[PDB]
Parts: C-alpha cells; structure tokens; sequence
RNA sequence: AACUAAUCCUAGCCCUAGCCCUACACAAAUAUAAUUAUACUAUUAUAUAAAUCAAAACAUUUAUCCUACUAAAAGUAUUGGAGAAAGAAAUUCGUACAUCUAGGAGCUAUAGAACUAGUACCGCAAGGGAAAGAUGAAAGACUAAUUAAAAGUAAGAACAAGCAAAG
C-alpha cells in the first residue's frame, strides 16, 4: 500500500504520549525538558 | 571564561553565605571536617615502611581506602561500618582469567537492643561486627555515644546519639520516674559524655534538618510599622521632656 | 532596536516607518557620547555656526535630536527642495535645513553677540544656570512653544476639562481607612455577614 | 614507543631494552648470547663457550637501542669497583 | 503535524475537552448536572452618584502639576496617629495596651476588608 | 615618556593570609614560616624555639632513628658474625 | 566481614594527596572472611546465680551467642568492664 | 514564598485560596517543590551558559570604547 | 554604448587577564490534556560507567576520559599477555602585578559563535537545524555611486577539413 500517512492525527494521544504532565512523570522525562530549556527552545513539550 | 574558585571548593563557600553561615560554629565544624573512618574492609599497614622484596630497599607504603557502598537501607539500622563491596575479580583467582563483577555482601541479621539511657528496647538491622563492637564498648549506650559520626554510618545510629546526650544534659526526670535512685545511677554512670544543652541539640543533623531548625528559630511575623513609628515617637517625646 | 537610526524625521511618523522598516540593518551611526549634565544646547538658543556653508551666521535653534547630537537652525545650512510634488504638479520649492552637530556651533552671549563658551554653575537659589565661561553670565533658558501646539495662556477650557479652581481643591483627609472602606460609609452600605476561613497556600 | 607521554610531554623508554643490554658510554650495547641458557645438554662444548660469551651490537641495532632509551641511560655513571671502567671509551680508534 | 507553538484552547481538540478562557466562576455544579448561581459570587459595581460633580475627564493646561511626593507610611502616620499621640504625652494619658485607641488593629481577623492577605478585588 | 618605575620583589617577611580559601595550601606549613626566619631572621617575628622539634616530635625522630639506622656497635658485631658463618 | 586486597599496585599519592584510582583498582581478591575465623569467649560478671555457670559475681567465659542472647538480654549478667569488676570484687570482699 | 522548582531553579510561589489545609489537598501535594540530584548538573551548565553571556557583553563594551576613542 | 552580476564595513564573535556569587526584576495564570480562581487522585536520582580504540588478530592489559599545588628528583624506582604500554614518592623550589577592568604579528558576513535564531523549516518524539545585511552630513535632500571586469547571455547564427591549436 502507500506509504507515508502515518500520521493519523488525535490530540489525546498527542497530549498523553508527550504533554507536560507526561514529560515530568519520570526522571528522564523531566530531563528531557531540562536540556530543552538549556538549548533555548521555545516548545519545551507538546 | 573560568570559574574563580575550583569546583573542589563550592561547598565550603555556600556554608560561608547565606543561612549557612548563621548556623552554630560547633555544627559547622562537624560539617568542615573530613575525618576517615576506620579500616573494615581492608588491613591497614601496620608501618609506614616496608623492604621491597625483591630489591631489597626500604620504601613508603601508604593505606588506599576501599570503596564502599551504603545503601539508604543502612541508614535504617547500625551497620558496623560494614558496606556493599562493588567491585571485579579474575576467575581463579589469576590474573589471565577473565574480570568478573563481583559484589560481597554483609550478613545482616534483625536484633532486639535495650537502651537504657533511653529505657526502650529497638529492632534494628544489624551486622555481627556491630555486636562486637558493643561488646568491646560495654553496652550499647556506650557504642552509640563514643562511636564518631564515621565510623558509626547510620543516621539512625546518629539520631541515638542525639537522644542519649539530650537526655543526659537535661537530666531529664522523664528517666524512670518514681525512681529517682535508680534515673541517677545511669546519669553518673554516663556523666562522662555530657555536654552544653546547645550543642547536643545540633548532633547527627544533615544540613538540610540543619537548615530547617534555623529558619524555624529566626522565623517571625513582620512587625506592623505603626508599633515601630509610635515607639520612636514615644522616644523622642519623651526625650523632649527630660 | 538597536538598529533604528534616528533620522530628522520625528520617531513613529510615517516617515520614519518608511526609513527604518523592521529588516533594515544599516552600518550604526557613531556619536561622542554627551551627558544630561553636559549638554547646553536647547531649542531656542541663539547660536553662531562656526564653520560650513553658512559659518560665521546666527541662527535660533528649532529641533534637538540629542541620539545623534544634533541642533537644528531655522533657515541656515540649508539646501532647496520640492515640497507637495504630485504627477500633474511639480510642487513648492522650499530652502530645507540640514542638522548641525553640537561642535559645529556655539551659543551666543545675549548682551554681545559673540559665541561664548559657557560653563554649568548653580546659583544663590541652587537652580542649575548656564555660565560664560568669558565675560561670566547667566544664560537664561528660552521659551519655546509646547511641541503639541498648546499655548497655555491662550487656552481656553471645553466642556469635560476641569476647571483650575476644582482640580487644586484639597478634600482629602488622611486617615487609616482603605477607598473600599469609605465609599461603603459615604455610600450607605451595609454588610455583616464574613468570609469563612480561607487557607493560603 | 611513546614519544611525548601524557604526563610529562617526554619520550618513555623501552624497559624491555633496558632489562637485556648494557651501554658503554662510547655508544656500543652489549648483550647475551640468545639460547645460551637453554638445552645445554645437546650443546657441543665450542658451541657452548660461543653461548657463553658476552657480544657488541651492529650499527643498526645500536641505533634502534639508542632511540629506545632515553638520555639517562647513556649518561656517565662513576661507580666504585666497576668491572666495565676500561671498556667506556675507544681507544687508538681511527675512522 | 500538529502545531505545538499556537495556544491551547478549548475551540481545539475533541468536544470532550474543555477549559474556560479566564471568567471567574459565579457559581456550583451540584448533583443531577445542575447550575446553582450563587449571588454573592457574582461581582456588584459599587456605582456612585455622578449628579453635582466638578470633575471631568481633563484638566486644565494651566493648572499646575506638583511636585511629586508618592506617600509613605512615615508621611501617612504623622498626618493621623503622631497628633493624638504627641497630644496624650503632653496630658500623659498615654500607654502602649491602648495603641488600638489611635487606630491600630492588632489583627485582620474579623474585617471585611483585610490589608493582608487581601480579601478585596480592586 | 618616562618609563614606570623599575618591577621589584616584595621585600620582607611575608605571611599569607590563613582564612582566605584562595591562598595556596603550600604557603600555610610551618615549612613556609621556618623560610621567612631563614631569609630575614629576627624581622619575621618567628618565636625561635618553634623552629627546633617539639617534644613530641622529638620523640616521633628518636624512635624512627632506632628502628633503620643502628649503632656503630651493633653494626662491628653482626659483621663480626657473618664473617664466623662464613669461615 | 568481608577483606579485601587489590590485585594492581596504587602509586603512592605524598603526605598531603589522595591517589587517584582507576578502572583496574576496582579489581580485587579475598584475603580472608572473618565470619570463618575461630570464635572468642565472651567475659561477663554474673548479677544472679543461673544453672551450671555459677552463683552472683562469678567470672565465667562463655559463647558469645549465649551471652548475648541470654545473659545479657535477661539480665543475668553484666559486662565485665573494669567499672564493673571494681564493684563486685568488693562485694564479694565484704562478704 | 521563596521556593525551589524542579529544574532547580529559585522562583517566588504567589498562594492560592484554598478551603482545606495544605496537606489534606491532594492536588496540592503532588505539585513538587524540591529538585533531585540529577539537576545539579543542569545548574552548573545554567552558571556557565550565564557567565559566557556576560563576558561577551564586558568584552563588547571594552571594544566599543576603542572605537569611540580612535573616532575621537 | 548592457543585462545577469560585482565592489563595501561593522553587526558581532574568539582567546586570555581580572573577578566568586548573592538579579530572585508589575497584576493575573500554570504541574489539570501546564500556563484552566477551590477539595475528587498523593509525592521521591543511581548499586562499579561501558564500548569503540591500541596491542598491527584477540582473550589480562590500553595515557586522557576517571582533576587535587607549579619546576626538579624522572620518564628514575616500580608496574605490565615483563608485550603494547603504564608510572610514583621521599626530597628540594616557588611572596605574582597586587591597583585601579586590561590585552591581541585573533576573525571581519562561505570568516568569527549554529545564531539576524535555537527562530523558519524538518521529525510522532527524543532530536536535527538554516539562510541573509551594506546611500548620504541631511531622504523634513525623490535611495547613492562605483566596475573593458566571473561563468551565462545579448550586441553579432552558420559557410567543404576534422582535440580546434601551432608554423
Ligand atoms: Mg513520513
Ligand atoms: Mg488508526
Ligand atoms: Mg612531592
Ligand atoms: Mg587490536
Ligand atoms: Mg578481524
Ligand atoms: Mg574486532
Ligand atoms: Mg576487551
Ligand atoms: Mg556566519
Ligand atoms: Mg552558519
Ligand atoms: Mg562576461
Ligand atoms: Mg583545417
């Protein structure tokens, strides 16, 4: 079949699989933002 | 750019700033100093020179402690000291075998200790070096008192201590009361180890318990300003009149 | 924006938002730095220009653009433009001036006309005067129209402007009240009921 | 080799070199005799003697041994009693 | 795909999710999915009567600006408590118990406008 | 111009300052404070008797002395011996 | 315990340093487990007279798992540190 | 209050009205107020990404002198 | 007789020196699907770094990585499939420019920071990550000029025969 519709998109799976509640549940999550805010992004998580 | 100070330094410059540096110079030097403890896992040399065998020449020795590592289980019981070993060895002991992880664990075991500054009798998890130990003090008051921080490993063990000298620089009644003969007997007995009621108040406390107290000591509600200005007032009028 | 360049053109006009878009990133200007204290130049100051195309003439000050130390004479240093051009018309053609900078031209002592170097000195009151450094003076401050086009004598209040007498009324009476507390008095309100305890944390 | 160690920035020697011969200060190594310790049973007594004996190095070998050790060890060393004190010089060398 | 610099709001996502854009809540859900307005939730503009009034939204061009003085609890004091104070030196009817005599309140408790913690809008 | 004047070393006695965490370990031993005697004598203000061993250390050299190097005595008889053992 | 004994020499580190140890340090062998060694006796002044130990005052050595777990916890005994052995021998004097 | 977020960072915390103590509102508790070790890394990294801003902007206004003098 | 283009100088950066810090810079909102004014539902880093690689393979082993004063002792003693390599200490020396915020035989728009920006854009996410600007004293003087100058074209297609030129 074709190939690169992957993406099926749904904002609850979205904001659960990398929202902010979800980013700081665990240490390496809350790292994760922590090296984002070192870089300057402006999106630290969706 | 550099740092201006090392990075070996940085903890004893935040103790000298800030709430730090309010805390009370006793509690600080337990904090400053850096004190070895005593060999568990390994023999100490018994002499600062040997003769190197094969040359046949006199030269220094020096000890090299073994890592140890306390899990945060041990700050729970009394531990003599005795740790989780983390280390390797070679298969059949040669060293053309292959390197192994390796960890020697402590044989633990659950006691019942009584107390008698304290007259409570505790369960702890305890090591057979640590029953030693309190056989070679003479009771277990006498362990948990003359044992320093080091070599002693537990903060629980810390926390004993801390009761046992507030205990004795209070003379507190609370001791087997109704028996006034008896409460005397263990204080004379211990008379040895105690110390100004200050200072028995800041033993075995980390720094953040540390930090802790004295925010609570120098808490205070502000002072409503219409109390300050009539004050001053009051001074000057009063002043005026003399 | 560190590259804005202050032009003759007053900041936020429509002129100005033509010369300094948002992308322009001309070369900086640089300017001798010049403190609050140090400057001497004000908008209606006689001054003698001591050198160009109109040196040695006197000139009264209009526009002082201070980001780029420049003082601005009404109708010296000036070159001729076209004003009002459109398709069908040429326009008017104008004498416009060009900005001075503060070197380029000294104030003038008002009793002889010579362009006095002055000194800044306070007087017997503690107001901050200028001072010639030769022939020592007092300089006072000229009076120049308010930019806005007010004139403050010949004003005359409309409807939804106070009146002076009212606006320097006092009524104000201090006392350990808060506004919510007076209006509620003054207004005739009347509230027994309290909040419940509310925790802050 | 090591040429500039992480240390000291120095060249290291060869302790391997420094364990099997011997410098005279004139710049000749010397060495043994390899076998000279092995199967002397089945060894023919010339062959033996041959074993025995203490042997100079060729020019190239010289060479190598030089790069291997630093300067140290080419140093002059006055020790009491030694039984090389005549063989660190050349004499009536005309070449 | 998704957009993850524009805001969250409620108009985006599925119907499920919602969230208020900022309007205080001026009641309760109780049981059976039901709005009970409270009235005093609800803000009541203390309006004042406007009739015989000399100020308008100007002033005039010459009348003059003072100087600038912002108030301070010193300046505040003086005006109201140092008078009644100095006065009761002088006939020595004075003591600290009664500060609360000369206006102050030793607590917040029990006001319906308290200065700390506020309990008043603007 | 006229040059600055000519760079000179700090003359005198010099005692670091012990509180200040910057100041180098090496500089607080009293291996530096016999140093400052040595240079400049009685300006340093070093008490004397400090500069010779304390009792206890005393001691500390007396006992290490006995242990690896012995008498001239001791040293005559055991050669004595081992020269009997080998003959 | 458990005892150790590193397999790789450290370098010594001076009076006033800490040697820094690497990967190879951490490799270590078994001089000895003191659980295996030979047990020592337990000395205690008895506070009563208990079965086939003997009666109040009495010095006795005794497994050291027996003094713990009786002895001591029942309160049989006492340990027999010189404070205690100055008290009971003047008791036993007097009587 | 003055309090230390989970990215290691000191920030002052406004209150809230609540009808119930802190420690009986379970909303409240699992808001963290403290940070753990691995953080302190991150801390340095924020000193020293700091300290670099600030010496350029030192060294840019040393240069920029320059320029002024040698113009004037 | 010119189009496409070209020319430009400062935005800032680099390395040192010096120096601990204490900046923690409205209201409101946010740990709930963050930035949603109130209860529901409790809250909490990690046991030893590994491998690549060197040993011309690889299997013990392999500097820094994994920091505790400079210079010397010394690449010495010692350690090491005694191979590759690794490698002290005792013991001597050192008052460091001091003063105040300085300096450049460092870069100048494909350079110097990735940076005009952690943006645009790409990725579900962790993450990756650009490009570019140029008048004058004045634009409240109509936006400046300067250049047979790159390739590419045009002005001006070609004319038996050939590495395209050379004699
Ligand atoms: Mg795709
Ligand atoms: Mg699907
Ligand atoms: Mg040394
Ligand atoms: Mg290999
Ligand atoms: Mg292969
Ligand atoms: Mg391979
Ligand atoms: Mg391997
Ligand atoms: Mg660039
Ligand atoms: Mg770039
Ligand atoms: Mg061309
Ligand atoms: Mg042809």
């Amino acid at each position: 079949r074709a190939r690169g519709n992957e993406y099926q998109p749904s904002n609850i799976k979205r904001k659960h699989k990398h929202g902010w509640v979800r980013r700081l549940s665990t240490p390496a999550g809350v790292q994760v933002i922590l090296r984002r805010m070192l870089k300057g992004r402006k999106s630290l998580s969706h | 750019p550099l740092h201006r100070y090392p990075v070996h330094l940085w903890q004893k410059l935040r103790l000298r700033q800030g709430i730090c540096a309010r805390l009370p110079a006793h509690f600080l030097r337990s904090l400053e100093e850096e004190r070895t403890p005593t060999p568990v896992h390994y023999k100490p040399h018994g002499t600062k020179f040997k003769i190197n065998p094969k040359n046949g020449q006199r030269e220094r020795v020096e000890d090299v402690p073994i890592p140890v590592h306390y899990p945060p289980e041990s700050q729970q019981g009394l531990w003599g000291g005795e740790g989780l070993i983390l280390g390797y060895r070679y298969a059949n002991n040669d060293k053309l075998s292959k390197r192994v992880k390796k960890v020697w664990k402590p044989q633990l075991f659950t006691r019942e200790l009584y107390s008698e500054i304290l007259d409570k009798k505790f369960t702890v998890t305890v090591t057979m070096r640590t029953l030693d130990l309190i056989d070679e003090a003479y009771g277990f008051d006498f362990y948990i008192l003359k044992t320093p921080k080091e070599d002693l490993g537990s903060k629980f063990g810390m926390d004993l201590k801390r009761g046992m000298l507030l205990r004795l620089a209070r003379q507190d009644p609370h001791l087997h009361p109704e028996n006034p003969e008896r409460r005397a007997a263990i204080y004379d007995k211990y008379r040895s180890f105690v110390i100004p009621e200050a200072e028995a108040e800041w033993v075995g406390l980390t720094l953040e318990e540390a930090l802790e107290k004295q925010r609570l000591l120098e808490e205070k509600d502000p002072v409503p300003l219409f109390k300050v200005y009539v004050e001053e007032l009051v001074q000057r009028l009063q002043e005026q009149v003399l | 924006s560190p590259f804005y360049r202050y032009g003759m053109s007053r900041p936020g006009s429509i002129a100005d938002k033509r010369k300094n878009p948002p992308w322009s990133r001309r070369r900086p200007v640089v300017v001798e730095p010049i403190s609050d204290e140090d400057w001497h130049l004000f908008c209606g100051d006689m001054v003698e220009i001591l050198e160009g195309k109109d040196a040695g003439k006197q000139g009264k000050v209009v526009q002082v653009v201070r980001q780029r130390n420049w003082v601005v004479l009404e109708g010296l240093n000036t070159h001729y433009r076209y004003i009002g051009r459109t398709k069908d018309h040429r326009g008017t053609m104008i004498a416009s001036e060009a900005p001075l900078l503060h070197h380029q031209v000294k104030l003038v002592d008002p009793v002889d006309r010579k362009p006095t170097e002055i000194q800044w000195r306070f007087t017997e009151a503690g107001e901050r005067v200028r001072v010639s450094t030769r022939s020592g003076r007092i300089i006072p401050k000229p009076e120049f129209p308010r930019a806005d086009g007010i004139v403050p004598e010949t004003w005359t209040d409309g409807p939804k402007d106070t009146s002076v007498e009212d606006a320097l009324e006092r009524t104000y009476v201090p006392r350990l009240k808060t506004l919510e507390e007076d209006v509620m008095e003054a207004m005739g309100i009347q509230e027994t009921r309290r909040f419940k305890k509310v925790y802050w944390y | 080799l090591t040429y500039c160690s992480t240390r000291k920035g120095k060249r290291k020697t060869v302790k391997s070199v420094v364990h099997r011969f011997l410098r005279l200060h004139s710049g000749l190594w010397l060495r043994r005799k390899a076998g000279y310790k092995k199967k002397l049973w089945k060894k023919s007594t010339a062959r033996k003697k041959r074993l025995r004996e203490f042997v100079f190095c060729s020019k190239t070998q010289s060479k190598l041994l030089d790069k291997m050790t630093t300067s140290f060890w080419k140093r002059r060393n006055w020790y009491a009693g030694d039984p090389y004190q005549m063989y660190h010089d050349r004499t009536n060398l005309r070449v | 795909g998704a957009d993850r610099m524009s805001k969250w709001t409620s108009k985006r996502g599925p119907r499920t999710f919602t969230k208020s854009r900022g309007a205080k809540k001026t009641g309760i859900y109780t049981s059976d999915r039901k709005f009970v307005q409270i009235k005093e939730m609800v803000p009541e503009f203390v309006v004042p009567d406007l009739t015989g009034f000399k100020l308008k939204p100007y002033v005039n061009y010459r009348a003059p600006a003072g100087i600038d003085t912002p108030l301070t609890a010193k300046a505040l004091f003086q005006e109201t408590v140092a008078p009644a104070i100095e006065k009761d030196f002088k006939e020595g009817t004075f003591d600290a118990n009664n500060l609360e005599k000369y206006g102050f309140e030793p607590t917040q408790e029990g006001k319906l406008f308290q200065l700390y913690p506020k309990n008043f809008p603007r | 111009y006229r040059a600055p004047p000519p760079p000179r070393r700090r003359p005198g006695p010099h005692s670091p300052d012990p509180e200040n965490l910057l100041t180098p370990r090496w500089q607080l031993t009293p291996r530096y404070v016999a140093k400052q005697f040595g240079r400049h004598g009685a300006i340093s203000g070093v008490p004397p008797a400090s500069l010779w061993p304390t009792p206890e250390q005393l001691r500390e050299l007396e006992a290490e002395e006995q242990e690896w190097y012995p008498s001239l005595a001791t040293m005559q008889e055991s050669l004595r011996l081992q020269q009997q053992a080998l003959e | 315990t458990v005892i150790v004994e590193r397999w790789w020499k450290v370098p010594l580190a001076g009076e006033g340093r800490k040697p820094h140890l690497h990967r190879r340090h951490r490799v270590y062998k078994l001089v000895e487990d003191t659980k295996h060694r030979p047990k020592d006796n337990l000395e205690l002044i008895l506070t009563q007279s208990v079965d086939e130990i003997g009666v109040r005052g009495d010095l006795v050595s005794v497994k050291k798992s027996v003094g713990r777990n009786k002895l001591l916890s029942q309160g049989l005994a006492v340990y027999a540190s010189p404070e205690n052995r100055k008290l009971f021998e003047e008791e036993k004097s007097l009587r | 209050a003055w309090r230390r977020d989970i990215f290691g960072r000191i920030v002052w915390h406004k209150f809230k009205q609540w009808p119930i103590p802190w420690y009986l509102n379970k909303r409240y508790n699992r808001r963290r107020f403290f940070a753990m070790p691995y953080v302190d890394r991150f801390i340095r990294l924020r000193i020293e990404k700091h300290a670099r801003i600030e010496a350029r902007k030192r060294s840019l206004q040393k240069k920029k002198e320059k320029i002024l003098h040698a113009k004037f």
